[PDB]
């Protein structure tokens, strides 16, 4: 049967959640933003495209910070990644708040993956359409 | 409504031309145990700000938090946030005020006495104290609990109105501040000898230091005086 890419919990013939592939097909029109792993910690980088030189320069920003050591770099639906490190900053402060150690990399990941995948499972929550290029630096 | 079990001790600040001056000691005191001796009393926020409570030691552990929580949240999405907007002593203080506040409404307030220090970035001093029940008050000189009537008849005299405050040097605030504390461990069962003085100033920025003791303590006039009355030898 036809509409199998109207709903999101919907699984198609081939077991391929479609939703999330055009959600995928979204963050792919976004502006690049690359980061590497140097060996004492991370570098993030981040292209966002003047338009109408009415833009201000150095004044808008996308590598937004998550306590003091995670950084978030955002690509595709920009709002969408805004609520997603909203949520990661809350997430990190409720860890912080409760067991008074920083959270680790790792940690922030479960939890972050955990929040996406929360929205790719209802039929009432539109997945995130936004990559993270998060990392930072931590004890280990 | 609570009970508190470690009580703190008096903290003592008064302002000076160039910024302000406060110090506390280092000590929690269990009834009358004297348990912890590396406790801090002055928590640095920021550069310009520095902020002396007493109280519950379980309390100044959540204020604490709180503190580094709102620093966490005033980091977010801020370029400006270390240079050109800074957690100035105001904010923090009224929000602290409203936290002990909304504590107190609710019939379960934390035991506390907090004074906050700071700088304003157009240079003026701030200087207020707020308790458990909220009260709010900005005084040249502050003192908590015992010290409240205690460090103010010390540290009035050099300071006593606003015309004051540019006639005094860091040096004669500094000095005062160090008689202060010496009468306090004289005369307060809860302090110890060593206590810790954080300086702040618009123009050298924050001084902060530890370990510091009381010296310059008399005591041989202590053995011309024999009994307790009638009794002369």
């Amino acid at each position: 049967g036809t509409g199998y890419d109207l709903s999101n919990s919907v699984f198609s013939p081939d077991g391929r959640n479609f939703q999330v592939e055009y959600a995928v097909k979204a963050v792919e029109n976004g502006t690049t933003s690359i980061g590497i792993k140097c060996n004492d910690g991370v570098v993030f980088a981040v292209e966002k495209l003047i338009t109408s030189k009415l833009l201000v320069p150095q004044k808008n920003v996308k590598i937004q910070v998550v306590d003091r050591h995670i950084g978030c770099v955002y690509s595709g639906l920009i709002p969408d990644g805004r609520h997603l490190v909203n949520r990661g900053r809350e997430e990190a402060a409720s860890f912080k708040k409760l067991y008074k150690t920083p959270i680790p990399i790792p940690a922030f990941a479960d939890r972050l993956g955990q929040y996406v995948q929360a929205h790719t499972l209802y039929n009432s929550v539109r997945p995130f359409g936004v990559s993270t290029i998060f990392g930072g630096v931590d004890k280990n | 409504t609570q009970q508190p079990i470690v009580t703190g001790t008096s903290v003592i600040s008064m302002k000076y031309d160039n910024g302000v001056i406060i110090a506390a000691d280092n000590l929690g005191s269990y009834g009358s145990l004297l348990r912890f001796n590396g406790v801090e009393r002055l928590i640095p926020v920021g550069d310009n700000t520095v902020v002396g409570i007493s109280g519950d030691i379980s309390d100044m552990q959540h204020i604490e938090r709180l503190l580094k929580d709102l620093v966490t949240e005033n980091a977010y999405d801020n370029p400006l946030a270390d240079a050109e907007e800074a957690l100035e002593p105001s904010y923090i203080f009224e929000y602290l005020a409203t936290v002990m506040y909304q504590r107190r409404s609710k019939m379960n307030p934390l035991w506390n006495a907090i004074i906050v220090a700071g700088v304003q970035s157009n240079g003026d001093q701030f200087l207020r104290y707020v308790n458990l029940l909220g009260v709010t008050y900005s005084s040249p000189t502050l003192a908590t609990g015992f010290g409240a009537h205690m460090a103010n008849p010390l540290l009035r005299k050099v300071v006593d109105r606003e015309s004051d405050i540019p006639k005094t040097t860091v040096q004669v605030a500094e000095e005062a501040i160090v008689n202060a504390m010496r009468v306090l461990y004289y005369r307060d069962a809860r302090s110890s000898r060593n206590f810790s003085l954080a300086i702040i100033d618009k123009n050298t920025g924050l001084t902060f230091k530890k370990n510091l003791q009381v010296e310059n303590m008399k005591w041989d006039f202590a053995k011309d005086i024999k009994g307790y009355g009638t009794q002369k030898i």
